[PDB]
């Protein structure tokens, strides 16, 4: 038997993550955004001078030099904003913020879609399905309208 | 019965390689593909150098006794040798010989790696 | 001698059929190909965290088996073959790494005969997403809930790496267990940040800030980032059965 | 462990085809007896019901 | 709320990600948006010879595993 | 008659000497009149003409498997059936090499006996199906057809040496259509007939209930060309010594070989299938 | 017109046995499978016993009339019957007894099916 | 001419019976000669002769769809074109049973009239990629 | 040695052409589209007008000499000729007169530019 021909690498290997800084004594001016859905980026190591990011606990806001805190997104809406002064809002379904000191953000989510390809008509048919589907007394039913309702509310309150 | 196993394993192996020219040995289920190693290492195994050819095969000829080819070959119809490479078997006489030449080839590839390694050290 | 004729009549008319056939199965795995690659642009960015969290210095086996009682190898096989060595080459790795501790749920078909034949009883079951809807999150999901059946102590998903078109390598991701995690992420946040492989990255402001969160955030970070694992596995050996299709069907042309 | 062949020993796998039985039919042979055995599933339940 | 109904992390946000699916317009994006959410995949295992379903953890996510 | 070729070879030497014309493949011509005055002799005579026979099994040489050459075409022309032999089933390992899928016989039951008639009737339908599925590596390890089961021992009793009796013919295919040897693996389907015909188990293990069907007789022959096995006095006690044998086989025999693990009783073990496939 | 969509037919399952033998039935689509198993059973539907034949056949000859010749092949070329099973087509006359014969194998069926019940409660 | 093979069968045994030396699959070696004696007084004519013309369609079977059999050689030698009916065509329905790819006419277009032209560039083009597409495509 | 290099320029050529149509043409290498860009000129260049055919088609026709052709085809695989477009070489005789050719067609876009510029600032 050959002693052991084959040798795999670590794909991790193949990523190029942030290293993190102690002590650098610089304040980065504008971060670095990367927005991720599923697996492909919408946004890679984009200069950005804002970022307003929504959570549990509620709504944060991440501007440079951010200090070091990993945490939930609540399923909301997400609004980056450049140094031009435009905005770009995205609506997203849960992920992980993950920013840095030295300035970089990683967001990553398993959807990410601007509020520009979402139509109202379109969502006001979805809140009474789910509200109805809440009052079902039923586990089955009721998680899931309550699951619904609770990404729809905040782009019922958005969008108008 | 040795000599009618062994044909019959070859002509299975012939069958198979209409399939094997084509596509590949991949496309084989495992049973198969366990067939044709075991095939492709008996016909390689009944090659062996002669006293004659000396002057072509480059190596010294063998005298393969009767009762000595059976067992051989029934060692490599029980799948009593099957971790020995195939280019073991060829150009050779007797499962000793065999045995010797895989012996030779792992010590030959493993010092090319030894090789291999002390040459990038350097580099 | 007509019989011998007709003969070979009949298999030049059986190769020029067969010869058509595979190109028609070469221009539909082109297509699927050419709607792939559009992720070669965009991939290589989203497990980086992941990684910062997950990854450890490579640790041999040898004591990983005795440190261990369960452990555990995904591989991602192919639904159809005529991809080339993928399948081949995964069985290879396993039956070089297979010890007495290991249990193996794959994905897919061809992990469904080969290795049951090799793997008797380790082998457990597969699984099998159908290609007419991309995978997805959920379907990591599925994966990771069908990992979770066994109280494993180590994943190993392997899988093949799309590196170019003409190279398709093998790849690893070594995911811990979630407790093992947990621990380890104390350990080393307790101390200084100090690397012990090159290449590897120092994470400590982040196994303290993790600190800061909760515990049921932290089992859904885990989740989370070895569930992006998963997916992207499921993606480049997606990507590299369509690319050494190609190889495996023009080398039979 | 390796793989249990089959062959014609008996330590061996059972070897249940035939070199006279061609394979090219083989797969329309293989979804023929597939969908005939759940047709005759179908009427063993329809004739019940 | 859904976390001690029994379904994990995972399939809120895929279930969350479904309806983001359902109320978005209609075009190119919502075409490569559906493939993200549509359920297709199966599980299975082998018998002495056979195939079988392992039905246990399954792909709609109003259930739950047991 | 053997090779027919070297008699025509002869024809063709006789007359390219004598100046004749050739004609295809250098023959001249009226060759195939040559087959048909010899073997149109063949005949069953009519009871006016003493109820005589006589019957003829020429044979002819085949280069690479061809049927095409020109006096292979004209006795197949002439003969009635064909009995052809491959190469790549001799070769194959199982021997005779008949191909059933290329020969024939342009009699059928008419021939054969009333016993051997409805065995036939059976295996006809049991390898026309058969031959349908066997192109299959065996997947379906314990989800096999029967057919598949059947058509693999009776393909195992095809195999032999030397002749067989009819009653130690006619017992041992009615325990495969029937399925009695179905628990047992291919590969000791021989043994269990040689226990069947020449080592009487229940015999040995004392279950006799049986009046008297045993296979040790050898006059129990006479009763079945003319009853039939499918009769009100031979079927139960055939079924009655069968079961019994594939008993006393599964629990006595089969247990004791599958335990076989070294390499010296598992080759004593693989002489004694094909010895036994020989013999019998 | 029967005639000659049959024919047509057939030479679409020859074209597709081009296929199966080398990618699978999988790789088709259902409106092709659809005209498979329609040949397929045309091809098996137009065997026929003859009363010559019960030498070789052992089973009685069917005399088709042509006008149930047209009805029950039309009949077999539009759908209609594509429940009944394939192998009740072998060796038959008419529709009619097609129809007895996937009667009688669904019989023969559920008696396995009951006798491997009963073999599992007795052992 | 329906057909000429047969007229080719009747020229070998008028020559072989009267001894007349042979050739391939026993014909003479004329018998090209023959069919160029019939063939060439096919011809459209000059102004000087009338304008007349005299048009041919003989015909010639083939068995397993064989082309490189003797009077079939000799025919398309000498013929300005060609006509290739198949039966996997005829049986499909496809009557007549053409095969594009095989048929081939040396007068293009100047045989065309000025409304055909126009039609039959559009649909060579046509078939031409509808050739290629049709035998890449899967059966579904 | 130009005949040898263009003959080896059209093999690579040909070889790429088995890629473009398999990945695209922003996968080849910044060498390799060089040479397809320098091929496609070469067979655009090997395309001649006849002075047979002038008064059928209209165009001139241009007997090229020996020694020319051969400057003309190592300007062209030296690389010094890259500038001119494609276009350019089809149908003409000679580096000398593609020149002309493209002079023209520099000449046409201009008077089409000048053109339209100036119909869309008067109104």
């Amino acid at each position: 038997q050959d002693p052991r021909k084959f040798f795999p690498d670590n794909g991790f290997r193949f990523f190029d993550g942030p290293e993190d800084s102690f002590g650098d004594g610089n304040i980065p001016a504008q971060i670095i955004l990367t927005l991720t859905r599923q697996d492909e980026f919408i946004l890679k190591q984009e200069p950005v001078a804002a970022i307003t990011i929504r959570t549990n606990e509620g709504e944060m806001g991440v501007l440079a030099g951010h200090e070091y805190t990993v945490q939930q997104l609540a399923p909301g809406i997400l609004e980056v904003e450049y140094e031009g002064g435009k905005k770009d809002q995205y609506v997203i379904s849960g992920g992980f913020a993950h920013v840095n000191d030295t300035g970089v953000v990683d967001i990553n989510t398993v959807e990410a879609v601007p509020l520009e390809e979402i139509d109202h008509e379109k969502l006001a048919k979805a809140l009474e399905e789910a509200r109805a589907k809440s009052q079902s007394p039923d586990e089955a039913v009721r998680i899931q309208g309550e699951i619904a309702l609770e990404i729809f509310e905040p782009l019922e309150a958005a969008l108008h | 019965n040795v000599a009618m196993d062994i044909v019959e394993m070859l002509t299975k192996y012939k069958e198979l390689q209409d399939i094997i020219a084509v596509l590949g040995i991949d496309e084989l289920s495992e049973e198969d593909k366990l067939i044709v190693d075991r095939a492709r290492k008996v016909a390689k195994f009944m090659s062996q150098p002669f006293a004659v050819a000396e002057v072509f095969t480059g190596m010294k000829g063998y005298y393969v006794q009767l009762e000595d080819c059976v067992s051989d070959f029934g060692s490599l119809l029980m799948g009593q040798c099957d971790n020995i490479p195939e280019m073991a078997f060829y150009m050779v006489g007797g499962l000793d010989s065999v045995k010797e030449k895989a012996a030779k080839m792992a010590a030959e590839a493993a010092a090319m790696r030894e090789r291999a390694r002390k040459a990038a050290e350097a580099k | 001698g007509g019989g011998t004729i007709r003969f070979w009549r009949e298999k030049l008319e059986g190769y020029k059929k067969y010869h058509q056939i595979v190109k028609t199965i070469k221009m539909v795995t082109l297509a699927k190909y050419r709607q792939t690659v559009v992720r070669t642009r965009v991939r290589d960015q989203t497990l980086r965290y992941t990684r910062k969290a997950l990854d450890a210095k490579t640790q041999d086996d040898q004591e990983v088996i005795e440190k261990s009682e369960c452990l555990l190898y995904v591989p991602i096989t192919t639904n159809r073959g005529s991809c080339g060595a993928l399948n081949t080459n995964m069985v290879r790795y396993l039956q070089e790494v297979e010890n007495p501790k290991m249990t193996i749920i794959s994905v897919g078909k061809k992990a469904l005969d080969a290795m049951t034949k090799v793997f008797q009883d380790t082998y457990r079951r597969t699984i099998l997403n159908d290609m007419k809807q991309a995978m997805s999150f959920q379907f990591a999901a599925y994966v990771l809930e069908h990992m979770n059946t066994v109280p494993w102590d180590r994943a190993q998903i392997v899988y093949n790496r799309y590196h170019g078109a003409a190279s398709q390598k093998l790849a690893i991701f070594n995911l811990p267990k979630f407790e093992d995690w947990k621990q380890k992420l104390e350990e080393d946040s307790a101390g200084d940040g100090k690397i012990e492989e090159d290449g590897l990255l120092q994470s400590l402001p982040m196994k303290t800030a993790l600190g800061e969160l909760e515990e049921t955030a932290v089992e859904d970070f885990y989740n989370f980032h070895s569930c992006l694992a998963v997916l992207n596995a499921v993606s480049e050996n997606e990507l590299s059965e369509y690319a050494a299709r190609i190889v495996a069907v023009e080398n039979q042309l | 462990n390796k793989v249990k062949v089959p062959g014609r020993k008996p330590q061996d796998e059972e070897d249940l085809t035939w070199a006279e039985a061609d394979r090219k039919l083989t797969p329309e042979e293989r979804y023929a007896r597939d969908k005939q055995m759940a047709l005759l599933d179908k009427m063993t339940s329809q004739v019940e019901e | 709320s859904w976390r001690d109904a029994g379904i994990s992390y995972l399939r809120y946000l895929s279930i969350v990600t479904r309806c983001i699916h359902e109320v978005q317009k209609e075009g190119p994006l919502l075409t490569k948006n559906v493939r993200f959410s549509t359920i297709g995949w199966k599980s299975l295992y082998l018998d002495h010879g056979a195939t079988k379903e392992y039905t246990a953890i399954p792909a709609e996510l109003e259930k739950i595993p047991e | 008659y053997d090779d027919l070729s070297k008699q025509a070879v002869s024809y063709r030497q006789i007359s390219l000497l004598l100046r004749r014309p050739p004609g295809r493949e250098a023959y001249p011509g009226d060759v195939f009149y040559l087959h048909s005055r010899l073997l149109e002799r063949s005949a069953m005579m009519s009871p006016q003409k003493g109820s005589g026979s006589l019957t003829s099994l020429p044979i002819v040489e085949t280069l690479s498997n061809d049927v095409t050459a020109y006096i292979v075409t004209n006795v197949i022309s002439i003969t009635d059936g064909q009995i052809y032999l491959d190469a790549k089933l001799f070769t194959g390992g199982q021997r005779p090499a008949v191909n059933i899928g290329l020969s024939v016989s342009r009699v059928g039951s008419s021939a054969q006996n009333k016993a051997m008639k409805k065995v036939g009737g059976a295996l006809k339908m049991l390898m026309g199906e058969y031959r349908k599925m066997a192109g299959e590596q065996t997947s379906g390890s314990q989800n096999v057809s029967p057919v598949m089961i059947r058509g693999a021992r009776c393909l195992q009793l095809f195999n032999q040496k030397g002749p067989s009796y009819f009653m130690d013919a006619i017992v041992a295919l009615y325990a495969v259509t029937n399925g009695y040897m179905d628990d047992v693996k291919l590969q000791y389907s021989k043994f269990y007939e040689f226990l069947l015909l020449n080592k009487d188990l229940p015999v040995l293990y004392g279950q006799v209930n049986n009046k008297y069907f045993y296979m040790y007789n050898k006059n129990l022959n006479y009763f079945i060309r003319y009853f039939g096995l499918n009769h009100e006095i031979l079927e139960p006690e055939l079924k009655k010594y069968i079961e019994i044998h594939t008993n006393l086989f599964l629990d006595n025999y089969q247990s004791r070989m599958n335990e076989l693990k070294s390499d010296e009783d598992l080759v004593q073990l693989k002489n004694l299938l094909y010895a036994c496939k020989r013999t019998v």
